[PDB]
């Protein structure tokens, strides 16, 4: 278990208690009793050996985080250098926000899926916040071409700026 | 299937053909059996008051209208016996029907899988090899000037010699090389 | 000159050598910015020459 | 002599329905739908050196293959307005007007189901050896755009137009194929056309809001 | 019987009487047994439309 | 059933009956394949050949 | 760049030193090794681009062209021994010599950085297939369909390289990256509306267009089997990598100059599929088929949308192999029959079992199957049309019904049916061409399996 | 007419080499052919090559997009930001034309 | 209670007219027509099971119709102003319809788009 | 008895490709296949850490699957 | 499993059967080399009510052309013969 509810959520499960109120035996109950005797007591003892030898030979592996270049609109048009640096942070910033959307949307497949015939009303922190996220990737991302840019994102945000100073003159 | 057809078909013929498949229709219409022979002994009394007429055009007239009646009141899904054309399994080992010059192109190790088989099948091609000659001559005497040709072909005329043209429907494949 | 005859076969992995010799001294060739982009501009380490080779 | 490749290829036609059976998601139900086509397409046309038999099964591509147009455009508009494929947010977006999808999905059913429009293929695909006709053409393939329909139930109860036209397609189908079979001499003809009968009750049965009875009648049929 | 000299390329090539493979006699082995056609006979400019896998002009009861 | 009953006893009854339209329309399946299955592919290869390839 | 370019100039040398006997054999397999050195820029961890050199550098477009290429090569080598096996050495040498400088210099014009030296390259990879075209091979019209391939080329090529020379003086540069950083908007003017023309036409020939396209069909009904094969899988391909380099410097003009050609290419598209349909050649109908392809193409590089270049990448790469496995089985059946002419050999199921299901796979290749990179990159090109505007589905449609049509009428006209028994000169199979169909089949799968290699620039 | 061969006929190459491969008239070249063919071919550029590109890590920054938005999510959650601001520069930074 | 043929379902030799006024003229081209015939399937025959023959048969005939499909139209084809309309229209008027469709859509949809009337619900990849 | 000999095309070339093709793929494929197995059974999976004391890593230390980290060492 | 092949015999039975049943003639004077209008004395329409019992009694066709070429059981019995392909 990598993940966590922090990240990706999950509501407490609540499981009734048995009423077996008939007399007869539940199947259910026998193969689940013979499944795990038969397939997952030898299931976990194999891979409690491979995470015995993993431990042994443990080893370790890291993030690389990324510090913060200069952007696009603090340095001089024409300068390859800073506009190459600006753009590549730009298209990492642009997975990352696309990476940002499927968790958002794995989130909501989920809260679906949990609450079943109850989705259209328990399910409406997890509708808002695909609503909001949805709002905000399509005021940044969603215009800018097959060759879309830190250049273009900025003049798209310049003209949406331009436009609600504009509306709100009046 | 096996003979070829003339040039014409004569009104002999023709009357022949439509009585046929007037009846078979007929039996497609009245499935039942005592039934079919009721209406089967009633289409052949048509046929036999209208078998004597002694005047072509008549008779052909006769022959226009008797098919323009079967026609009008045919069944429009006749019964269709298996393995003929139209209906199901007409075509159907066509598939399996190898048409056995792939033999040439077996491997040595399947040909010596069947050895008996393959000392026949060359004995075979000697035959044909050596009447081919012969075949080829009896078709250039074959009196055809000019003019009448008929798609027949003829037997083997002199003593020890094959038909013309043999091979390729005597070792035909079989109807059901399953 | 021991095995001889059928020589050809070093004539592809001599140009895949030389090939691999060339983008080497293509990257000795480029050496600048080798730490002084934005980005990375890390020190030069108590034993370490240069960043990258 | 090719019953391993009879067997073979009944094998593969029960794993592509069953995978177009159990999809969560619009592309592994494309993948089971061509799946469940392309062995059709074989096992209809079992007996190759047959030119009626190749017929038989290019036509039923050919019918199927504007359903798969259907279903394209239900999957592309789905794909456009709702970014996952996925059964959940297809669920998210069950008020917004879903007439384009429902209709390429309507679509998609009738080529499948072979109801009126796009039928003749299945009382024509029946050339084929009998437990081809029987598995596929009575059974699990021709239930496959009914099933399709009842997976978008959801949406379809939100759609009056939809369940309407469903209706009157399925009622049409039935009784055209009821009298298509009425008088008919081939067996496979008949039970082929019962088929088709049954299917377009199964989409009346759509057409009105109850989905459930609809798969239960799949099981039954 | 040629064509008519109407526009497009067709040379010298006969207009055959414009009825489909499925009403060649069936019973008659023909040399391609599948096109219902005989070696040398000339072919028809839509045989690709005329072919037995494709359109059928043959008559209808009704 | 006790419709059609009487019809298969009726086709037991020795006589002959007039074809019918509704009959003919049932058994050529609505004429739907004769007439759509040699009207759209004869129209589309036609036009196929005859525009997009040699015009 | 230069470890995979050097291997395969040596090549040459190995090409011409090598015995007779050993020619084929070397040549074969050190240009497999040379496709095993390709597959090492595919290690791209990094969203950065490996620029190798100040004139070679890698892209997540330009990496799957190359790759393919480098495959390709030892596949043509395979095709193209038997056809060659009655011919003197030198001429043998010099066939494998034309082939080897087509990877090369295609290797290199995917790889070139800079468009002046693209250009170059191009006409540079215009001349060996003339040459192969014209010497190699079988009819008369090879000498036509050579000329007619070539000057397509060329009038579509002098108004680029006006064209690239404009934008050099006006910029200084004509690199790339340099380009795509600070590309400038065109002030919408009759002067621009033709630079953009001049600089898309000859694109717009390479890859087959409803107008321009009549070059394809005779230059590939003409060539040899390895002719055909780098064409219709590496060529076209070319023009569409050219248009998705060369877009990005007219950003505001595109948006409406685009608009005749989108409607060329899907009303193109439907009509070539209506040719293959009522097509008598196998070859023409490929190539037909070819046109089709490119075509949907030709619409997302145009509507320029990220589906759009995503589902063009996926379907170029799809469409090369495809197309190339096509067109070595009709070669296979061209070499038992000695015709190309389709209604002749029927009933080859028959005979040719496991060659009838490499045609069976060929086929649902050639359709849009979902479990393929060719439906992936059809659907996402759909995708991408039906987001341009709604009313595209229609076309789209008419042209999967018909794409359908003619593949399982391939399939069912050539290989079922009741088998031709007059042909007695039907060898069983070549370990060779069933390992051709193999090699060219197995890549489909495994990018299928893993479809984000194919995945182009835009995600 | 002109003195021109005439047209050869085409040998049954399994006429006279039954093992033949499809790559050359005598057997032992035929054979090694085949041999090249499929080692160099299948066994280490369809098994290597695959092998190789199956163990290329991090592919175009996709698994560190992953655990860069899971860090990016849970730091913006458990600190009360606006995940995914609708702004990608900031607007101070950003300098508008007056009027 | 006649049948009517068309150009499908055409008539049968059972109900034309002209195989019941026969005439010996018609009787003479039958035969020659069988002579034909018959003449053509003794050469394919011949050509069939000769056991000399090591390749397939040629078939001239369907080498003419493959020639005359591909390489004959454009030697025979002349201008005529019935071809020259039907060229323009055929290679004209779906592009232009198609143009007017496109083009309408569009500008519908970037209108809608520019006044706010239309609202990208949750379109996010395009 | 009355065994009838059935014709059937020459299927040992289509045999013996798919013999031979299988035979490569295996022979290269199943030691493949093998040693991944063993790798990671035995090493590998490398476990996520963070950044200790401001030490600088090995471009190949930001990899997970060890054999990519040792194609990333060796190699690149 | 099904379908029993048929011989020779078989085939000369059947045929002999169905024209003893035929009722109209043979009076215990049918042979296996008796001409239907020679010495039979029947017509062609009585040759052709023959062979549709022939195509009933063994379920196939006979083709029109060969069915008016038949006219005595003999070549009957070896026209079923060729078409099925008896003593193989
Ligand atoms: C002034 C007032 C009176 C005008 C008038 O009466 O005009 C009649 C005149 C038609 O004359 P006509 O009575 O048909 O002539 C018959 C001949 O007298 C007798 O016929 P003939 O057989 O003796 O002549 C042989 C053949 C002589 O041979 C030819 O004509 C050769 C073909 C010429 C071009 C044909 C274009 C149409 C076909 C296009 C195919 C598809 C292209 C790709 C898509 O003639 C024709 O084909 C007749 C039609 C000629 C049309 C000429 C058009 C010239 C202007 C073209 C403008 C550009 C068009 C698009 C180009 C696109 C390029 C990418 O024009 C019109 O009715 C409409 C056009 C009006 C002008 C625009
Ligand atoms: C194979 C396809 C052939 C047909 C399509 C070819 C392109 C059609 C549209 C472009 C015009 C013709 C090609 C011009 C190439 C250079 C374009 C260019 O640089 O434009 C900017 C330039 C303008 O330069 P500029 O943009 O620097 O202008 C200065 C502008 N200010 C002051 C604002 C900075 O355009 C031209 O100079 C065009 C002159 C063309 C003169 C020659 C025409 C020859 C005939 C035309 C057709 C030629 C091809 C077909 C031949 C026949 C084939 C059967
Ligand atoms: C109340 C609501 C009512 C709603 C009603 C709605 C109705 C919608 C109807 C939509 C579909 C109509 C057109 C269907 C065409 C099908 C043609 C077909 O499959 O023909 C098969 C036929 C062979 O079959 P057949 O001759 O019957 O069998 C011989 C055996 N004895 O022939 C062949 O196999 C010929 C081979 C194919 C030839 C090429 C065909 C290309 C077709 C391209 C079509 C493009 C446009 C499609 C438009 C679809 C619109 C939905
Ligand atoms: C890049 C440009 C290419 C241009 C053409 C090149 C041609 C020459 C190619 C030379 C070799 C290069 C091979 C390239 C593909 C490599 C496939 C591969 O191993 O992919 C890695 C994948 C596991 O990687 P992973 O990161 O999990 O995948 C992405 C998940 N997010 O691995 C796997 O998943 C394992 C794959 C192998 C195991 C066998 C798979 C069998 C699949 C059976 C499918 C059956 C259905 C097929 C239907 C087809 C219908 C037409
Ligand atoms: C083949 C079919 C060709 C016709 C297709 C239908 C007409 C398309 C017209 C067109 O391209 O319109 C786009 C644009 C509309 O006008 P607008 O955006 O205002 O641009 C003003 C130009 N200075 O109009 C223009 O930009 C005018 C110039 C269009 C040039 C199109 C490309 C040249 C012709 C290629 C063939
Ligand atoms: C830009 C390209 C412009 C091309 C203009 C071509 C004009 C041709 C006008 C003409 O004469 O059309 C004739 C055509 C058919 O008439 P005709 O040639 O007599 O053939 C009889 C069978 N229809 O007439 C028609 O087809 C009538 C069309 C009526 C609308
Ligand atoms: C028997 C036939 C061959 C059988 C081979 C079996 C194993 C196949 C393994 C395939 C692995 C995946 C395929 C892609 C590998 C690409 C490796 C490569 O070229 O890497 C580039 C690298 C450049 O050098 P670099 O690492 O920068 O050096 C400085 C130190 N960091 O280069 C290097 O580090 C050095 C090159 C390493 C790989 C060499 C491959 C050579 C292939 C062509 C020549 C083959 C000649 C015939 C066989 C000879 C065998 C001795
Ligand atoms: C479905 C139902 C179809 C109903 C079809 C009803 C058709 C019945 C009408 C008739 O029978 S009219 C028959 C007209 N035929 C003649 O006049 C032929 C007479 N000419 C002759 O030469 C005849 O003697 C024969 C019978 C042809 C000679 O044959 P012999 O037996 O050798």
């Amino acid at each position: 278990d990598s993940w966590d509810k922090d990240v990706y959520p999950e509501p407490p499960s609540r499981t009734p208690a048995p009423s077996p109120q008939t007399s007869l035996p539940n199947p259910i109950t026998y193969l689940t009793k013979a499944y795990d005797l038969v397939v997952d007591w030898p299931v976990t003892l194999v891979r409690e050996f491979i995470e015995r030898q993993h431990a042994k030979n443990r080893t370790y592996y890291y993030h690389r985080q990324y510090r913060r270049v200069p952007d696009i609109t603090e340095c001089k048009e024409g300068d390859v250098l800073c506009i190459y640096e600006a753009e590549m942070q730009w298209r990492r910033d642009f997975k990352v926000d696309q990476e940002i959307m499927n968790i958002i949307q794995e989130r909501l497949k989920a809260c679906q899926q949990r609450e079943g015939e109850n989705y259209q009303q328990n399910c409406a922190k997890e509708l808002e916040q695909f609503t909001k996220v949805t709002k905000a990737y399509q005021d940044r991302y969603l215009d800018l071409g097959a060759y879309y840019s830190a250049r273009k994102c900025l003049a798209k945000q310049k003209q949406r700026m331009l436009e609600e100073r504009k509306a709100a003159r009046q | 299937a096996f003979c070829a057809p003339p040039a014409y078909l004569t009104h002999q013929q023709k009357v022949l053909r439509l009585y046929k498949r007037a009846l078979r229709h007929l039996e497609s219409w009245c499935i039942h059996r005592d039934k079919y022979r009721y209406f089967a002994c009633l289409m052949r009394a048509r046929f036999e008051e209208h078998k004597n007429e002694k005047d072509m055009m008549r008779a052909t007239q006769l022959l226009r209208e008797a098919e323009e009646e079967f026609w009008q009141n045919q069944h429009p899904q006749p019964y269709i016996f298996p393995d003929s054309p139209g209906g199901t399994s007409f075509e159907r080992y066509e598939c399996y029907k190898v048409p056995e010059w792939c033999l040439d192109y077996w491997h040595p190790s399947e040909k010596a899988m069947y050895p008996d088989y393959f000392s026949k099948r060359e004995q075979w091609k000697k035959l044909r090899m050596e009447s081919w000659d012969r075949e080829v001559k009896q078709l250039q005497e074959e009196t055809s000037p000019d003019g009448i040709m008929t798609e027949a072909l003829p037997p083997a005329r002199r003593e020890g010699d094959l038909p013309p043209l043999w091979w390729h429907i005597v070792t035909r494949p079989r109807e059901r090389p399953t | 000159q021991l095995l001889r005859e059928h020589w050809v076969h070093i004539l592809v992995p001599a140009g895949f050598v030389f090939g691999c010799y060339l983008d080497r001294k293509d990257d000795e060739k480029l050496t600048a910015f080798r730490n002084k982009s934005m980005l990375f501009q890390r020190e030069l380490r108590p034993n370490e020459e240069v960043t990258w080779k | 002599p090719n019953i391993n490749r009879f067997i073979k290829y009944l094998t593969l036609f029960l794993i592509t329905m069953l995978i177009l059976t159990s999809a969560n998601n619009m592309f592994q139900l494309f993948i089971g739908w061509e799946g469940v086509g392309i062995m059709s397409f074989l096992l209809i046309g079992w007996w190759y050196g047959r030119t009626d038999a190749n017929t038989a099964a290019l036509q039923a591509i050919l019918y199927n293959r504007i359903g798969d147009i259907g279903f394209i455009l239900a999957m592309v508009w789905f794909s456009l307005n709702m970014n996952s494929w996925e059964l959940q947010q297809i669920m998210f977006s069950n008020n917004n007007d879903n007439l384009i999808p429902l209709m390429g999905l309507l679509i998609a059913a009738t080529g499948k189901s072979a109801q009126f429009g796009l039928h003749p293929w299945l009382p024509s695909a029946m050339e084929g050896p009998t437990p081809v006709s029987a598995l596929l053409h009575s059974s699990t393939m021709v239930v496959a755009g009914i099933f399709l329909l009842v997976r978008f139930h959801p949406l379809t109860t939100n759609n009056n137009f939809i369940l309407t036209t469903m209706l009157c397609l399925g009622a049409l189908t039935t009784l055209f194929t009821a009298i298509c079979a009425l008088t008919q001499n081939d067996i496979k003809k008949i039970i082929a056309f019962s088929t088709s009968s049954q299917l377009g009750l199964m989409m009346v049965t759509l057409g009105m809001n109850q989905p459930h009875l609809a798969f239960l009648h799949i099981c039954t049929h | 019987e040629p064509y008519p000299d109407d526009g497009m390329g067709y040379g010298d090539y006969p207009m055959l009487p414009n009825r489909s493979q499925h009403e060649r006699d069936p019973w008659y082995q023909w040399d391609h047994s599948e096109l219902r056609m005989n070696w040398g006979e000339p072919i028809h400019w839509d045989l690709d439309m005329y072919i037995r896998n494709r359109v059928d002009t043959s008559p209808t009861p009704v | 059933f006790l419709i059609a009953l009487e019809l298969n006893n009726l086709t037991m009854k020795l006589s002959m009956n007039k074809a019918n339209p509704y009959s003919s329309f049932s058994t050529l399946l609505g004429f739907f394949p004769s007439i759509i299955h040699r009207i759209t592919p004869m129209k589309s290869l036609n036009l196929s050949l005859k525009t997009s390839l040699t015009l | 760049m230069l470890k995979i370019i050097l291997p395969s100039l040596m090549l040459l040398p190995l090409t011409w030193l090598s015995s007779p006997k050993k020619t084929w054999t070397n040549v074969t397999s050190y240009s497999f090794l040379i496709s095993l050195t390709s597959l090492t820029l595919l290690w791209q961890t990094d969203e950065n681009y490996k620029n190798f050199s100040n004139m070679f550098s890698s892209d997540p477009l330009s990496t799957p062209l190359i790759i393919l290429t480098a495959w390709l090569l030892p596949l043509m080598l395979m095709a193209s021994q038997n056809h060659l096996k009655k011919d003197n050495n030198v001429l043998q040498k010099l066939y494998i010599s034309m082939l080897i400088s087509l990877q090369i210099l295609l290797i290199m014009t995917f790889s070139a950085t800079e468009l002046i030296m693209f250009y170059i390259l191009f006409e540079a990879t215009l001349i060996p297939t003339l040459i192969i075209i014209t010497r190699w091979g079988n009819q008369t019209e090879r000498l036509n369909a050579g000329i007619y391939f070539l000057f397509y080329t060329l009038i579509g090529s002098i108004p680029l390289l006006i064209a690239l020379i404009l934008i050099q003086n006006h910029v200084g540069t004509l690199n790339l990256m340099i380009l795509s950083f600070t590309t400038h908007t065109l002030d919408a003017s009759w002067s621009n509306n033709l630079l953009w023309l001049a600089c898309m036409m000859a694109f717009l020939i390479k890859m087959p267009l409803y107008g321009v396209h009549l070059w394809l069909p005779k230059a590939h009904v003409e060539a040899p089997i390895a002719g055909s094969m780098i064409l219709a899988a590496i060529l076209l391909k070319l023009g569409s990598y050219g248009m998705i380099r060369i877009s990005i410097i007219l950003d505001p003009l595109t948006k409406y100059m685009a608009y005749p050609f989108i409607l060329l290419s899907l009303w193109g598209m439907i009509m070539t599929s209506s040719i293959c349909l009522r097509q008598t050649d196998l070859k023409s109908l490929i190539a037909y088929s070819s046109v089709s392809h490119m075509a949907l193409v030709i619409a997302s590089i145009m509507i320029q949308t990220p589906w759009s270049f995503m589902g063009a990448t996926m379907l170029m790469i799809a469409h090369g192999l495809t197309s190339s496995l096509l067109f070595c089985l009709a070669n296979s059946n061209y070499e038992r029959i000695h015709s190309r002419t389709m209604i002749m050999a029927r009933g080859l199921q028959m005979v040719f079992p496991l060659m009838a299901t490499w045609w069976l796979m060929a086929s649902l290749a050639n359709l849009a199957l979902p479990p393929s990179i060719n439906l992936m990159g059809e659907l996402f090109i759909t995708m991408s049309l039906f987001s341009w505007s709604n009313f595209t589905i229609i076309l789209m449609g008419i042209n999967i019904i018909i794409t359908g049509m003619y593949s399982m009428y391939m399939i069912i006209t050539t290989q079922r049916g009741k088998l031709t028994n007059h042909m007695i000169n039907l060898q069983p199979s070549h370990t060779r061409e069933l390992t051709l169909m193999a090699l060219h089949m197995i890549p489909l799968i495994l990018l299928t399996t893993s479809p984000k290699l194919i995945t182009g620039l835009t995600m | 007419q002109w003195q021109e061969d005439p047209e050869p006929e085409d040998e049954n190459v399994y006429a006279k080499n039954p093992d033949f491969h499809g790559y050359d008239s005598d057997p032992v070249v035929d054979v090694w052919n085949m041999r090249a063919v499929f080692f160099f071919g299948f066994s280490i550029v369809l098994v290597f090559g695959t092998t190789f590109v199956a163990y290329v890590p991090d592919y175009r920054m996709q698994e560190w997009a992953r655990r860069e938005a899971e860090r990016l999510v849970k730091y913006r959650e458990v600190n009360g930001l606006p995940i995914m601001e609708s702004n990608y520069f900031d607007p101070s930074k950003i300098q508008l034309p007056e009027d | 209670s006649k049948y009517k043929p068309a150009p499908l379902a055409t008539l049968p030799s059972t109900l034309d007219p002209a195989e019941y006024d026969v005439s010996p003229e018609t009787r003479r081209a039958q035969v020659e027509r069988l002579s034909i015939r018959a003449r053509l399937k003794r050469e394919y025959l011949l050509q069939y099971n000769d056991p000399k023959r090591v390749s397939h048969i040629e078939d001239p005939a369907l080498i003419r119709w493959t020639y005359a499909r591909s390489a004959n139209i454009y030697p025979n084809f002349r201008p005529t102003p019935k071809n020259s309309l039907l060229g323009a229209v055929a290679g004209f008027g779906p592009l232009i319809f198609w143009y007017y469709v496109f083009k309408t859509d569009r500008d519908r949809k970037e209108r809608l788009i520019q006044e706010g009337k239309l609202d990208r619900k949750f379109n996010i990849s395009y | 008895g009355k065994r009838l000999f059935v014709v059937k095309p020459s299927l040992y070339y289509d045999a013996r490709f798919l013999r031979l093709m299988k035979f490569y793929l295996m022979l290269t494929g199943i030691p493949v296949i093998i040693g991944i197995t063993l790798v990671n059974i035995f090493i590998g999976e490398a476990e996520l850490a963070e950044i200790p004391e401001g030490y600088i890593p090995e471009h190949w230390e930001y990899y997970k699957h060890p054999i990519s980290r040792w194609i990333a060492r060796n190699f690149y | 499993s099904d379908a029993p092949p048929l011989t020779l015999d078989g085939i000369k039975d059947r045929v002999l059967y169905v024209l003893k049943l035929y009722d109209k003639i043979d009076p215990e004077k049918l042979s296996v080399n008796s001409h239907f209008m020679k010495d039979l004395g029947l017509d062609s329409l009585d040759q052709v009510e023959i062979i549709m019992a022939m195509e009933d009694e063994f379920g196939f066709e006979i083709p029109d052309i060969d069915a008016e070429k038949l006219m005595c059981p003999q070549e009957i019995v070896d026209y079923i013969a060729d078409k099925k392909d008896v003593y193989e």
